[PDB]
């Protein structure tokens, strides 16, 4: 039975994206690869290079045209007329527009292709620019995050293929399932901010007690995520039960919020 | 066409010029172009990083506090290692010192992370190169387990099991789906496995996308999270408590279990199915003992990494040893010293930054971030790169130089180094392997020789930690809990104007982070990364990188289907968003 | 002494009373007695449950929505089933009908714990019956490998495997700390497994203990815990969100994929280890094909489970069918009904228990368990019995009987009444399995039969677990969330008066609880579980129970040695908190 | 080097806690019976049956006499004379007696074993007693819930081996590091119970947000465990993070103050 036709294009961006979708527990990334999609063109992992991999690009997108999902990870720059990305001789934007042009539907991995993240910076050397400011033609799902939670961006697949459509979403295309509460409104340390037993410098008794970041900068208060319910690493762990503060990853410019050691 | 010479070579940019853009199974964008003469063999190679993103830029005017969160986005493959360098740089600014949990702690994040990122290499980005996927499905499984028994102990090796995973190839393939497999370079005659380590290295592959999530775990526990964990300046946000009220808010006795566990399978999986699959690769492909030499037997470089005495990074405490061979005399390893303005310099004459003047080399105190593209003729347009012009710019990395000599980095050059140091540990190790493939000492300096000391160096990781957990258990054992420095927390604590270096051995090389602070914000952030050396575009002299060094004078059977260039790229693991920040 | 003859047996307590108590290898606290003749075979058999709490006294009083979590704790080994009996009594009574969902995610519950229940049985508590641990310390790895390979496609299996294993126990039992295995009946003539097939079940043994604590994890997602899980009447407390805000506060698409993992990883551990482990303990164990049929040919019982139709629980919406066979009639499987008093019924005669009349058997509805401690004239005093006076009381167990029959109930009961009644897939699973030891369907009826179909229940409930996944999945896919019914929540709702029976089919066999609910609050709860019925002391007939027949004519090697008392009562798996409750 | 003996004895119980051991994730109790302890004496997965087992239990207690630790899982019942639970046909309170008198340390697993648990519930049939009514000259050390937590036993045996020390206890005589602090301390839902936002009947839209369980009956707020940090099965879950109320099963007398689902 054949599998949905998957083209996974990269930008400006750390490839933690990718990183973050390989460590997928359940389903593993494995099992997504062999049997729940056809990963048809990825820079990161696909045997073939420079031609090859050109010839491919264009196959895929002219013969499932129409078809195929569009994933993005990483954002097109604007200046030095695009080529601060370079693919294959050409601006990198280019090619983001004719991977848009055929894909039923585009998800956009990640702070980067969501929003802008670390190279989006003041002062933005590089004027990188997220995905839904140069497609504009074509649903785009905003899976935010530096990365976005491993097990999340497998749950997001297998919804899209057991489920046949696109996962409802926010005002700003990201899905209720994972993004529609804060993590300040799942967070464990919750009983300590509601009391005023805070941490107020590191490795003090409070914090080896577990008292709540909000005063060492934790910005859960103000951040979409599911990192204090789903947790990350197969439930490991999450930023804040391991004693740093929210830095705010999944929100549109956190970078140029403050010091995450402020309030 | 034009011809020069320089470290031995003769480059030459006549004949028949060929385009490998994108270069595939590395982190980031990455354009190489080479000529060849009328034997197909490589007479020039050009290095060039196609992207650019400038966090040296976004840095300034940051607290120097916040720097590591900024930097570690620098790369999510070599993820944690710039925020160590980072907290390192700014230590070293204000002069700060970390209490020894969180000296431990931060090995542990590195070893791991050396783990994690060698294992992922060798199988998902490298092994493609060695291993002929679509050949494993004429493999014989009853002859697969024979071949597996002969080499590991690893249980996973039965006819069936081995017969189940060429199944589900077989099935995989049978729809014209081939996803990651299409259009690739099957059949090749440099393809030399027979097809049982055909299907034992597939297998591998496999089990090795599976078990990488777990190796993580460990950055879970002290950082959170993995991709792009947390740390703090002063030392780790993962305070520990054992046995008083309230552990359940902090690394308590569970926590350390679930980090022992996660070493243990760690070392069993490194041990029994990468370092087999390594020497297997080694034993059916000799001849890759000399070809991509490059600098390797010239020039390399190591800062050094893992100081095993809390705030020492002198030669008695990193484990992990730094030094410089240059001109091919491994009998006097050089010191290295970061703040020597002589010693590490970038230059930009071939790469798209602005110098005040292009001629010189600038040490990273001194280095100037100032992005300028301007390719010159190129065959095409600015918009329309057909040919890079290597006679003027044509990259976004910076070219680094010690002591204006073009070095190499990563696993094969800190073997080296240590090697010539003469770490007993090493040279035991080196001297087994090489005997076990019947190969003399030289054939480790090759692209066969990078791929078995990154495999060699996974094993010495997964050694180290377990050291280094015990050392914290020891520590916890005698009470001493401490996980952070905070008397200069508070910026009215720093001097009003210093500087620091932050460097250690990320899993492609020699890292540095040069920073300075005035005025409580970071006014100068200045990063020499692994890959920036190895990929290095030429520098006034004319004076090739790693990259292209190692590609030249190389044999191509079908100059159409890059194998011999991707697997030289490849065995020195690129990480352009690294390279070019 | 004293000679009878009941059910074809000659009971006879003349000669040698050895006694075996403690029972080890069991859930809770048994004590066995028997008869040997001159010729070692046992002419009496003599079951005794040494424990009692009174669940049925505690819960009189008690809300009906608290009842599950009270009666959960009747056992952590059978875990759970006795919540799912409970909530299934209270919506009988009350008639509360529950949502799809809610009963689908309960069938999973109830085939999870199958799954575990057995795994762990099989390995941990039976499995050293008919596994030489000692021995396996003489096997040669080659030859394990070789055997193992020859069985399953099981990856595990290679000779550096086995000889880990082997290392692994040899240096446990180096320091003469033999801990579990310390004064077993190792060596025992009755061992027949060769060296290699001991080494296999002891890696398999450890392989077991790992992987169990992985199946639970399905419980974990829907029930919150492993052991004991919660519930509630009207459904299940897991509620359902997956593509609505808040859904990282419910069962959403990631917490659904942990369990498909869960489910695809159980499947096949039991279908790739524990099942050709089974056979191979039926190849090497013939014999045990003709020892303790006790009343497997007479007489078996199962109330069926799995309901496919939501409050559905008759036969066309049951998957593991219902019956009763007495008289060895097995082509008249009759119907059973939990309220007609003339077919479930306990007697008290031989335990200790008061009854207004002794002589006649109560069903549940009018249960009465009223403790009475009277051992009356044994060996010894009644707080040190040498021997207990089976002619007396003599156990905590009550006695059921099924229209005055005695019955034996659990795997090989349900698979004999599905055989006959028709059920495809036990019929083709069954011959399969007989077919491949070259035995008759007969030597099902015996020892090795209970253990024969206890790794073929595993098996069944490992696919009826993708079943149930599937079909939850279709449900979530067509709009349909619900997880529980609430219109009769509140205790003003409810019938002043009323009266339910919950059934299912537990791991050992038949269990139901009969409930009276009057003013909100319970009246009556009996219970009748499936060790009561097998463990069972004598009616006033002297009729003996499953276990007393089971242990009936068999012959033991070395008298003081129980290994072939321990082979046949661990075959049904003795739940003795179960039992008494 | 020798491993820590331990003799495991079993009063009147469900095995509930014996199951939670079997669990465990890290160490695994392959390792741990394996590696870490000699667990000498278990009627659940010992071979030796009957007089062997007694033989067991005898040669151990004497040869290793005053170097033992005793883990007691169930309780002795008074009523009866204490034949309501019967060993080697004389009452489980012997067994316990003699095994308690060579014990360095007993460490009481589960609420039978520290409290009384499910037999001793109103009106206590056969006068079921906590084990430190009985033994009154030695350490005990109680491990409670129905069952304990795993990776909590698990982690108690491991501190007791590393670091040759008992865990430090509350005032009750529970470990500080899992018994410290209240579920309702950590509890990921906190923030809905702050708000006023509570589930009121089951499968409504606040259940199907993880709201808050008190006004469903959870008993959280004064029961002191670790299931909402370290959590259940390697992390997977917790009773409330599945959508239960806590029971308040670590504490003493929980089975009788009141419906499990009212305040
Ligand atoms: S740690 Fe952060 S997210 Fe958690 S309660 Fe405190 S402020 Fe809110
Ligand atoms: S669910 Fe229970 S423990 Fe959690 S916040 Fe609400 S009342 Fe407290
Ligand atoms: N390793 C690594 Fe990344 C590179 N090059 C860094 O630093
Ligand atoms: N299975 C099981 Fe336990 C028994 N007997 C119950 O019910
Ligand atoms: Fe996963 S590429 Fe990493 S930087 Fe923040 S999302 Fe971007
Ligand atoms: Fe683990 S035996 Fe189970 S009932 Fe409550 S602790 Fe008791
Ligand atoms: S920093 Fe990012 S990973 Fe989660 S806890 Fe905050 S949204
Ligand atoms: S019922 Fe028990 S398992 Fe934990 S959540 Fe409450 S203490
Ligand atoms: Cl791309
Ligand atoms: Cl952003
Ligand atoms: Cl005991
Ligand atoms: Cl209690
Ligand atoms: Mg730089
Ligand atoms: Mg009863
Ligand atoms: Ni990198
Ligand atoms: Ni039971």
């Amino acid at each position: 039975k054949p599998r949905i036709p998957v083209v996974w294009i990269h930008g400006l961006e750390c490839t933690c994206c990718t990183e973050s979708f390989i460590r997928s527990a359940h389903p593993l990334a494995k099992d997504v690869i062999l049997s729940l999609i056809s990963l048809d063109y990825d820079d990161t992992l696909m045997a073939a290079a420079g031609t090859q991999a050109e010839e491919v690009f264009e196959d895929i997108i002219t013969q499932y045209n129409g078809k195929y999902i569009l994933a993005v990870e990483g954002n097109p720059p604007l200046g030095e007329q695009g080529m601060f990305c370079i693919s294959s001789g050409r601006p990198f934007i280019e090619k983001l527009k004719r991977a848009a042009a055929g894909a039923s539907a585009i998800i956009a991995w990640g702070t980067c292709a969501s929003w802008g993240c670390v190279q989006a910076a003041r002062p933005n050397p590089t004027q990188a620019t997220p995905i839904d400011k140069v497609i504009t033609d074509k649903p785009i799902i905003k899976v935010p995050g530096c990365p976005p939670i491993p097990d999340v961006m497998s749950a997001i697949i297998t919804y899209m293929v057991t489920f046949d459509r696109l996962p409802d979403v926010d005002r700003m295309g990201r899905p209720l399932m994972f993004y529609g509460q804060r993590i300040h409104d799942k967070c464990y340390r919750r009983a300590h901010f509601d009391a005023g037993e805070f941490v107020q410098s590191w490795d003090d008794d409070a914090a080896r007690k577990g008292y709540c970041l909000y005063k060492m900068g934790c910005k859960g208060p103000t951040t979409y995520n599911a990192c204090s319910s789903t947790r990350w690493n197969d439930g490991v762990s999450f930023p804040i039960q391991s004693g740093h503060g929210c830095l705010g990853c999944a929100e549109n410019g956190f970078w140029d919020r403050g010091s995450f050691y402020s309030r | 066409s034009t011809q020069y010479e320089t470290q031995g070579y003769t480059i030459n940019n006549a004949g028949r010029r060929l385009v490998v853009d994108p270069i595939t199974r590395i982190e980031g964008h990455m354009r190489c172009e080479v000529n060849i003469n009328d034997q197909n063999v490589i007479t020039n190679a050009v290095s060039c990083g196609t992207m650019f993103r400038g966090l040296e830029i976004i840095l300034q005017g940051r607290d120097p506090r916040d720097a590591w969160a900024f930097v570690e986005r620098i790369c999510g493959v070599c993820t944690g290692v710039h925020a160590l360098a980072s907290v390192y740089a700014i230590e070293d600014a204000i002069g700060i010192k970390v209490p020894d949990n969180a000296n431990i702690i931060r090995n542990i994040m590195l070893a791991t992370l050396w783990c994690h990122d060698h294992l992922v290499h060798f199988y998902q980005l490298a092994g493609m190169d060695w291993i002929d996927v679509l050949d494993a499905l004429k493999a014989d499984p009853r002859k697969t387990s024979e071949l597996a028994q002969s080499l590991s102990s690893w249980p996973k090796s039965s006819p069936g099991y081995f017969f189940d995973v060429q199944n589900r190839l077989k099935k995989f393939v049978e729809g014209g789906q081939l996803g990651i497999f299409r259009n690739g370079y099957w059949g090749h005659p440099q393809y030399k496995l027979p097809p049982e380590a055909n299907l034992m290295g597939f297998a591998h592959y496999l089990e090795a996308l599976d078990f990488q999530r777990e190796i993580v775990k460990i950055h879970a526990v002290f950082g959170g999270k993995n991709p792009h964990p947390n740390w703090i300046v002063g030392g780790m946000p993962c305070a520990i408590n054992i046995d008083e009220s309230g552990a359940v808010g902090a690394v308590n006795m569970e926590r350390l279990n679930l980090v022992q566990s996660i070493i243990t399978r760690t070392a069993d999986f490194i041990n029994n199915v990468m370092i087999p699959d390594a020497l297997a690769i080694g034993q059916f492909n000799k001849p890759w003992s000399e070809i991509g030499t490059g600098l390797s037997d010239k020039c390399v470089l190591s800062y050094g990494a893992f100081p095993d005495i809390a705030n020492d990074f002198g030669e008695k405490s990193l484990l992990m040893p730094g030094g410089a061979v240059i001109n091919g005399d491994f009998n006097n390893v050089l010191p290295v010293d970061l703040v020597d303005p002589q010693q590490v310099q970038e230059f930009v004459d071939h790469a798209w930054y602005r110098y005040p003047n292009d001629q010189v080399g600038r040490h990273p105190f001194d280095g100037i971030t100032d992005p300028w593209y301007n390719p010159g003729d190129v065959k095409g347009s600015d918009t329309n790169i057909q040919q890079l012009n290597e006679q003027e710019r044509y990259s976004w990395i910076k070219a680094p130089r010690w002591r204006g000599n073009a070095m190499e980095v990563g696993p094969l050059a800190r073997t080296l180094i240590a090697y010539h140091k003469g770490d007993a540990a090493t040279v035991e190790s080196v001297d087994r392997m090489m005997s076990a493939l019947n190969l003399p000492l030289s054939g480790i300096q090759s692209t066969l020789g990078r791929i078995l000391c990154r495999a060699h160096e996974a094993q010495w990781a997964a050694g180290k930690l377990q050291y280094f957990f015990d050392k914290l258990m020891t520590n916890l054992k005698n009470g001493n809990l401490a996980t952070a420095s905070t008397e200069k927390w508070e910026p009215a604590t720093w001097p009003t104007e210093c500087r620091g270096v932050g460097f250690t051995e990320a899993p492609r090389g020699a890292l540095g982070h040069w920073a300075a602070i005035r005025d409580g914000k970071i006014d100068l952030y200045q990063c020499v990364v692994p890959t920036t050396w190895n990929a290095s575009p030429r520098d006034p002299k004319g004076q090739i990188g790693a990259y292209e060094a190692a590609l030249m004078n190389t044999k191509m059977a079908i100059p159409e289907q890059p194998l011999e260039i991707l697997r030289t790229l490849h065995s020195f693991d690129p990480c352009l968003a690294c390279s070019t920040h």
